[PDB]
DNA sequence: AAAAAAAAAAAAAAAAAAAAAAAAAA
DNA sequence: TTTTTTTTTTTTTTTTTTTTTTTTTT
């Protein structure tokens, strides 16, 4: 405790006192965010670094012990700078600047240290709840206690304290404190995967503000923590590794919901606006389909159009109209009609690109699943579900098997996917 | 009574419920129906720079104004219940402007006493929002100005101008 | 303790403040009495009032913000504080051999504006823990009525006295308490032998439903949510699977939630779960304006051309089509006959045409308008899907069964597009539905008769792309002899080149694609997301939809006309010209063709709002079958 | 009915005033709307049309004075409405104009050099005249009683002496008072910020 | 006037004008006392520009001031609120009255941000320090700020010691909620 | 006589998806 | 003759939970 309260009075500091030119940017952030109830505070390393360096190399020895007492000198600041009191524990988001790791390369030299990674986002679970602030009593004395907890990883206590049982204590659930809890799969980078190997996986663990921030598909860059957890596989003393979330930079702007809101500045709009009253505007966006490829101007200017999108109806009597746009391409070989559709997967911000010969309808609609441990019925989605808001690109059209490209009719027109199989009689949405 | 303005303009073209109290031929183009005369007690939507003045000339006039679909009790009570979260675009694009003027056709204090409230509650989330410039080295800004009404907006604009030229000027070097 | 009592207080003067809900406790306690005092009889109405949460919002801001803040520390002194008001209202003595152990207390309901707490299971997190809230969704899953002990009493041998001991559960009550192992008394504090005596005791039923996200307000790329909902005492058995319900409740949290002897894992987190205290069907009841216009409207002599020219304003033509949807939804008289049969009442519609003829955009507009509708795909679809399938119930233990497709949709109507493209073994269940209008299982010891009694709306394409008049109409439909004979009304649909059609047509399209929703401008994108307000309040012409939906409604509760001679006279006349002549029709004509006319005849008799069947509803139905079969139109 | 279109115009105003608004650099005005407006000008002469014909039929003596009172009247106020309508575009547009005319320092505008912020054939031929008479009162203005003060001259306070600048466009020595400038390109210059407030309000300097 | 907002509302450099418009004490370095060219201003009295003497202490207008130190000639002296122990005092009695604003001069801000650009050297404490208390005195102010604007009303508001950028960064806010509030109880009359 | 520790108790199974054979036909 | 069609064949268990009732062990 006596090494505790000067590592909390050193981030004090840091937070109160760094300056550049004019302006103490850190003490801004702190109050413009608590004004629209962000609990949350985005530090950059580089920053810490040039203030002082002990700091630092406190920091990136120990994270999960050091971590905690710069989120309460947080929050112990915020209650100075906001406050002449419902403030929970503030969270620290970081941002780093050093050199990638391939997720192949991770192994038992790189424990309990800050890494660095990219991949790509497969799966994303659902919220669960965990406690950080606990009532508790006692079987037999009754009387009152509390328990805080913080989720850098605890139980209720082996004893008594004032005959009562061995660990008599149970959990009086009004009056406690939870948080937001959310499990993400991880994978390669296809391009970076060795020699003759499949891709591999690994499994992330967000917090509180890094929830619903990810979609599947999506390509991502990941600040954390690799840590292991014993559990559960005949290896003796074995466990098994993950990595908890602490910063997230994603690519698509979209959230997990997509808001349907603008993600973007003034500083773009203007540029975009800017761009718009370009009288040759549509010239300039053909040339910059696919450079490397001459000629095939028509295609071009029906991939912009297709890219773009037509508009979408509602009706009084509920009818439904399309608003996006099919092309087919139909044609000799050797005239680039395969170059064309990896470009598009590129550029488009949500795309998937698939081949006729390696598909199924389960695969391309959606398919039903066991789940091992509660043994019950579940849907997955597949291609069209993915590349939902965007793009499916099918190569190979012509080699596909009649019953698997006759599960797209529906889908292309009415925007629907109908499921009726093993008790589960559902409808689902796809605008691709 | 802003003759050249052009929010008061648009505002004063919004249909409101009405009932004709007689019987006259001629009409017949207000309900889409050229050669069919209107007859008596009929409900039509008409243009709100129509409909007020019709139900003032006569006596009784040949016009009644019903209660607007905005106006129920419904409105009031979610208005009462959460102002904050309440989104008022979706309700109507000019509820105060419309509201200030059935306030003054009709005399209601009950009305003047939760618009005020609503737009008193509303306000601190507005300097909330204005202020909170952004620093280089969020969704609740984007949900929120999505709600606002067409009035709301113009002052969220200015306070958000004074906001950037204040804090530039401080720290320009 | 004092703030109990306090709180108490506050409720009683609220109750002697609106004198409403003293009212309906006297009227419910009055009709429970004299109920029980019938010894003639021709049941029993639960203790349960619904409060508004406005009227206590003006008449106390604090309660009001304690209830939707803290439900667990303002219900139960509210609830007290109901019963003591009813029990000073029951001024008659209920000297009953056993009532007097089970007191039955009384309960409480909410409606009004709940602000921000309206959600979704989607958007309900650990933030709302603890809080009054309500959630909008579709019923998938219910567990089996259970009933869960509440108290148990026990006689005393040699002494002639009584003992009960209580027990309390972590969803049983809202606050919690010291467990109790449900075990009971065998042994008194002076060692006598106990006897425990049911029939004094007390049990309450229990359920668990499941509540899932309205799909068509899902995310891009991900799928719906669900969560937990349970139900006990009067609210058992309210909901069925594919309801649409919104359900009002306290979000609560249970368990250990692995901070104890188990090992420390980050994968294990706490379980939620709502008490419901109400539920709210999202029956459309009628008044006598209504009733009165329906009973004016029905004199019009051209009335089921109106009708039929309602259903979907969008679609240009298809007038035979659109009347036999109509005559579809006024279903037919079923007769129950000896034997143990019954005569099918439900009329079955299929649709075999070209590419784009707006065959699937009137499916569409039928699973709308209708009060009861299931939407079913030909390729995403398997028998043990449509009929029903053998599951677990985890709650209790036991081995059940699932509803499909054709048994959730009794009384009702299934959709089927690309009814071609189902597989063989597939197409075999439908049949046996279509027939006996009824499901037989005999899998894992679970032998059982459902019903099935739903219309078939259908539509397919022929073998080629398009129609062949060159060839003859079994080659053309790919469809067996047997399934194709189900059906009463087969339309072959085929669209031809002409220009004045073609010009009308295409400008019927190009006036539809310009529709602006009142509130947009124009090139403002649909916002189609609600902005999270899922409610404000929690609880030539032609007619306008619901109006339609009043009358559909209103004809099937109301009139069962009956057959009569003079119409039998043209039927037979009809059914005897069509039978022997040399007209080439595109499906055969058989002895089953009568029931058809029958049928058609009572359903345009319902439309009239009558109860006889007249001639007039003969020719309706011979020119309708005239025009299916031979197209002379 | 007869107003619906009118708004229609209105609703483009609001549009200009939104670039009028935001607006970090002079904006142009878009197109005229003549054929909206000539469209209120035939609905509005068929109104006209409309009340003559009322006015003999009344006067003949067929039908009741109460019953002509309200198509009078109906008549009478979409007529005003659309001249609201008129009127307020008007306004807006000829405020723009005001505008830009005071912000570049009198001068005839088109006809001589101009900024190249507008052209020639967005304004209508009254908007063109209009704005020649009201450039010619600023320049009688300009000659006035305060021929010191430069009515015409920037709005910003003058807080510094000494100013950096950077020319723009390459141009040819020019004669300042007890001085000459070389306005080579790509050349910086140091000099107080009187001698350059001309040249920086025409482009040739940037900075201050 | 008209261009760029201007209606009702002055801009920051035009505070930046009024504040400058103000009085100063300055050390000259240079002497031009009269023997035994002159200044002749029309807008401020020269009296102390003609009769001046080094190493004596004159008070003058600021833009000359800051004119004559962008030369060698001159060294302005802060003014005595602009102290670690004269702002710590304004700190303390900020904490203690959260129900009132301290008494600070009207144009602190600005008078603050221009000596720390341009009479760098001229201050006694370190800057860093006084560059923190400011920062410390304005959240506070700030903090009263918010909490004072719940009382929005029709008739009248009382701001007794408030500064002329905190006053001017939050008119047209101030101003049009109470003007909208005054029209809607009007209407009911 | 009174503590701390350690196991029993599982059960269950249909319903769907993918891949390779051994019989049918334009 | 090379195409389509067709049956059909394992696929399943590795996990769970807090009582309740037993043996050891100070
Ligand atoms: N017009 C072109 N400009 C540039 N490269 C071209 C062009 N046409 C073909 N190529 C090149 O030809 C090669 C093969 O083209 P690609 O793979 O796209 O063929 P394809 O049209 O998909 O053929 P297939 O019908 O056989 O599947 C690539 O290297 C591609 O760059
Ligand atoms: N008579 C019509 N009136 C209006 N729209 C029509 C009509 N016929 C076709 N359409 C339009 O054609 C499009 C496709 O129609 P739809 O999906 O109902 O065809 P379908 O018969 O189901 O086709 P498929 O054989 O390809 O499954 C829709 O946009 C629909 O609005
Ligand atoms: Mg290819
Ligand atoms: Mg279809
Ligand atoms: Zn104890």
């Amino acid at each position: 405790d006596d090494d505790n309260t000067e590592i909390i009075k050193s981030f004090k500091n840091f937070i109160l006192e760094f300056r550049l030119d004019s302006q103490f940017i850190y003490r801004d952030q702190l109050r413009n965010n608590i004004l629209v109830k962000n609990y949350s505070l985005t530090v950059n390393m580089e920053h810490l670094i040039g203030y002082n360096e002990d700091i630092y190399k406190k920091l990136s020895d120990e994270p999960s012990d050091i971590i905690p007492l710069f989120e309460t000198a947080i929050t112990q600041v915020a209650k100075r700078i906001s406050i002449l009191n419902s403030l929970p524990t503030f969270q620290l988001i970081l941002n780093s600047n050093a050199n990638q790791i391939p997720l192949r390369d991770l192994d038992s030299e790189h424990v309990s240290k800050i890494v660095r990674l990219s991949g790509i986002i497969i799966s994303t679970s659902v919220l669960s709840s965990r406690a950080t602030y606990l009532s508790i009593m006692c079987r037999n004395c009754r009387h009152t206690t509390s328990i805080t907890i913080n989720n850098f990883n605890v139980s209720l206590p082996r004893s008594c304290l004032s005959n009562c049982g061995p660990d008599p204590y149970i959990i009086i659930h009004e009056s406690s404190k939870f948080i937001d809890q959310q499990f993400l799969k991880l994978q390669e980078i296809p391009e970076l995967v060795p020699v003759g190997e499949m891709p591999r996986n690994l499994t992330m663990t967000c917090d509180r503000y890094l929830t619903n921030k990810v979609i599947p598909g999506t390509r991502v860059t990941i600040v954390g923590i690799y840590s292991i957890y014993n559990s559960k596989g005949s290896g003796v003393a074995i466990r098994t590794p993950y990595i908890k979330i602490l910063g997230i930079q994603s690519d698509v702007e979209t959230s997990s919901i997509w808001n349907s809101v603008t993600m973007f500045t003034e500083e773009e709009e203007e540029e975009f606006l800017q761009l718009s009253r370009n009288p040759k505007l549509y010239e300039i966006l053909t040339n910059s389909i696919a450079p490397s490829i001459f000629g095939n101007e028509d295609i071009k200017k029906a991939i912009v159009c297709l890219l773009m999108g037509g508009s979408k109806k509602i009706l009084p009597d509920g009818m439904r109209l399309r608003g996006d746009i099919n092309v087919l391409l139909l044609g000799d070989p050797g005239t680039a009609k395969s170059q064309l559709l990896k470009f598009v997967e590129k550029v488009s911000p949500i795309a998937v690109y698939t081949s006729g010969k390696g598909s199924s309808a389960a695969g391309l609609t959606a398919s039903v699943q066991r789940d091992p441990m509660t043994r019950e019925f579940y849907l997955e989605g597949g291609a069209m579900v993915l590349a939902d808001g965007g793009v499916v690109c099918i190569d190979e059209f012509d080699k596909m098997r009649d019953e698997d490209r006759v599960a797209i009719h529906e889908a292309m027109e009415q925007q629907t996917i109908s499921i009726a199989k093993a008790g589960i009689t559902t409808v689902l949405n796809s605008r691709t | 009574m802003g003759y050249y303005d052009i929010d008061d303009v648009l505002a004063d073209g919004t249909e409101f419920p009405c009932k004709f109290q007689y019987d006259i031929p001629g009409l017949g183009y207000l309900e889409n129906n050229p050669g069919r005369p209107i007859t008596k007690n009929t409900k039509l939507s008409l243009p709100l720079w129509l409909a007020r003045i019709l139900a003032i000339v006569g006596p009784v006039p040949f016009v009644e104004l019903l209660p607007p679909d905005m106006f129920s009790t419904k409105v009031m009570n979610a208005i009462k219940t959460d102002p904050v979260a309440l989104d008022l675009h979706s309700i109507n694009s000019h509820f105060f402007s419309l509201a200030i003027k059935w306030i003054m056709l009709f005399s209601e204090k009950e009305l003047a006493n939760v618009v005020s409230e609503l737009l008193l509650q509303r306000a601190q989330e507005l300097n909330h929002h204005a202020s909170s410039l952004s620093i280089d080295l969020n969704i609740a800004t984007s949900t929120f100005l999505l709600k606002l009404e067409e009035m709301e907006k113009e002052i969220y604009k200015k306070s958000h101008e004074s906001y950037k030229d204040t804090k530039r000027w401080m720290f320009k070097k | 303790d004092a703030v109990f009592g306090d709180r108490v207080r506050r409720f009683q003067e609220f109750l002697d403040t609106f004198t409403s809900y003293r009212d309906s406790v006297r009227s419910i306690q009055v009709y429970n009495s004299n109920n029980a005092a019938n010894y003639n009889d021709d049941n029993i109405l639960p203790h349960r009032i619904i409060i508004s949460l406005d009227d206590l919002r003006e008449f106390d801001r604090s309660f009001w913000s304690g209830i939707l803040v803290e439900p667990a520390y303002f219900i139960p002194p509210a609830e007290k504080a109901l019963t003591d008001l009813a029990d000073s209202m029951d001024d008659v003595p209920h000297p009953n051999a056993s009532a007097v152990s089970s007191r039955h207390p009384w309960k409480l309901s909410f409606k009004g504006s709940f602000g921000a707490h309206a959600l979704s299971p989607r958007t309900l997190t650990a933030q709302h823990l603890n809080k009054l809230v309500s959630v909008e969704g579709i019923v998938t899953k219910t567990s089996l009525v259970r009933p869960k002990l509440i108290r148990s009493v026990h006689y005393a041998a040699k002494t002639g006295r009584f003992h009960y001991r209580d027990y309390t559960d972590a969803t049983t009550t809202l606050t919690t308490r010291i467990p109790t192992p449900a075990i009971y008394p065998t042994e008194d504090t002076e060692g006598n032998k106990l006897t425990t005596e049911y029939g004094y005791s007390t049990f309450i039923d229990h359920q668990r439903i499941t509540v899932q996200e309205m799909p068509e307000m899902a995310p891009a790329g991900q799928l719906p949510r669900s969560i937990d909902v349970i139900l006990d005492d009067d609210l058992v058995d309210k909901t069925k699977p594919g309801d649409r319900v919104n359900v009002v409740g306290v979000f609560k949290s249970l368990g250990a939630g692995g901070m104890n002897q188990s090992n420390s894992n980050t994968l294990i987190g706490f379980k939620t779960l709502i008490l419901g205290n109400t539920v709210y069907p999202l029956r459309q009841m009628l008044t006598d304006f209504d009733i009165r216009n329906i009973n004016k409207l029905s004199k019009k002599k051209d009335i089921f051309d109106i009708l039929s020219q309602s259903l979907a304003p969008s679609i240009y033509g298809h007038d035979h089509i659109k009347k036999a949807i109509l005559l579809m939804l006024m279903g037919g008289v079923e007769k129950n006959l000896e034997n143990g049969s019954h005569l099918r009442g439900d009329i079955n519609i299929l649709m075999v045409g070209d590419p784009s003829t707006a065959k699937s955009q009137l499916l569409r507009f039928v699973l709308n308008t209708a009060s009861l509708a299931i939407a079913t795909t030909g390729r995403g679809s398997s028998g043990v899907g449509l009929t029903a399938a053998v599951t677990t119930d985890r709650e209790t233990g036991e081995r059940r069964l699932e509803a499909g497709a054709m048994v959730l949709a009794d009384r009702g109507v299934v959709c089927i597009d690309e009814f071609d493209k189902m597989t063989d073994v597939d197409r075999v269940a439908i049949h046996e539905v279509m027939e006996q209008q009824t499901v037989t299982i005999a899998k894992a010891g679970i032998h059982t008769t459902l019903n099935a009694r739903c219309s078939v709306i259908a539509a397919a394409n022929p073998v080629f792309g398009q129609y062949d008049v060159n060839r003859d109409p079994h080659q053309n439909i790919a469809l067996p002899d047997s399934l194709l004979s189900r059906f009463d009304l087969l339309f072959v649909v085929t669209d031809d080149i002409n220009e004045i059609r073609d010009r009308s047509i295409s400008e019927h399209v190009l006036r539809t694609h310009r529709y602006l929703p009142p509130g947009y401008l124009e090139g403002e994108p649909v916002r189609e997301r609600l902005n999270l307000s899922l409610a404000v309040g929690e609880d030539p012409k032609l007619v306008t939809i619901p109006f339609l939906r009043k009358y559909v409604q209103y004809a099937k509760e109301r009139v069962i006309p009956q057959l009569t001679q003079e119409a039998i006279n043209v039927i037979v006349k009809n059914y005897t010209d069509l039978r022997n002549d040399d007209n080439t029709k595109k499906s055969p004509i058989t002895a089953r063709t009568l029931e058809t006319l029958i049928r058609l005849a009572t359903a345009h008799a319902k439309v009239r709002l009558s109860k006889t069947v007249n001639k007039v509803d003969a020719k309706v139905a011979a020119n309708l079958l005239r025009f299916a079969l031979l197209g002379e139109d | 009915m007869y107003g619906d279109l009118g708004n229609k115009l209105v609703l483009e105003a609001k549009r200009t005033k939104q670039l009028y608004a935001r607006s970090n650099q002079d904006v142009n005005l878009p197109m005229y709307h003549e054929d909206i407006i000539r469209n209120i000008l035939k609905e509005v002469s068929n109104l006209r049309k409309n009340t003559e014909y009322l006015k003999e039929q009344q006067q003949l003596g067929m039908l009741d004075d109460k019953v002509a009172k309200c198509q009078y009247f109906v008549t009478l106020l979409c007529m005003e409405r659309n001249k609201r309508c008129l009127l307020a575009y008007q306004r807006l547009r000829t405020d723009i104009l005001d505008s830009m005319a005071w912000n570049n320092n009198g001068l005839d505008l088109m006809s001589s050099i101009t900024f190249s912020q507008q052209d020639t054939n967005n304004l209508s031929h009254q908007e063109q005249e209009y704005l020649k008479e009201y450039c010619d009162l600023i320049t009688d203005l300009k000659s006035g009683d305060l021929v010191d003060i430069d009515l015409s001259g920037s709005l910003v306070p003058p807080s510094d002496v000494f100013i950096d600048v950077r020319v723009l466009k390459d141009a040819g020595e020019i004669q300042t008072e007890y001085g000459v400038f070389n306005l080579i390109k790509d050349s910086q210059f140091f000099v107080r910020q009187s001698d350059v407030e001309r040249l920086i309000q025409q482009g040739y300097l940037q900075k201050i | 006037s008209l261009p760029a907002h201007l209606q009702q509302t002055f801009s920051p450099e035009e505070i930046q004008f009024i504040v400058e418009n103000e009085p100063i004490k300055i050390f000259p370095r240079i002497t031009t006392r009269q023997k035994i060219t002159r200044w002749q201003l029309i807008t401020t009295d020269d009296k102390a520009l003609n009769n001046m003497v080094a190493m004596r202490s004159t008070e003058v207008v600021l833009w000359i001031a800051l004119l004559l130190k962008q030369q060698s000639k001159c060294s302005i002296v802060a003014p005595q609120w602009l102290t670690t122990k004269e702002l710590d005092r304004k700190i303390q009695y900020e904490k203690t009255h959260p129900d009132r604003f301290s008494e600070l001069p009207w144009n602190w801000l600005v008078l603050a941000r221009i000596l720390f650009n341009k009479a760098k050297d001229d201050f006694h404490d370190p800057i860093h320090e006084l560059r923190g208390k400011i920062q410390d005195l304005r959240e506070i102010r700030q903090i009263k700020v918010l909490k004072g604007l719940k009382y929005l009303n029709e008739s009248h508001l009382q701001l007794d010691n408030l500064s002329l950028l905190e006053i001017n960064e939050l008119r047209p806010f101030i101003t049009e909620i109470m003007d909208k509030l005054r029209e809607i109880h009007t209407a009911s009359l």
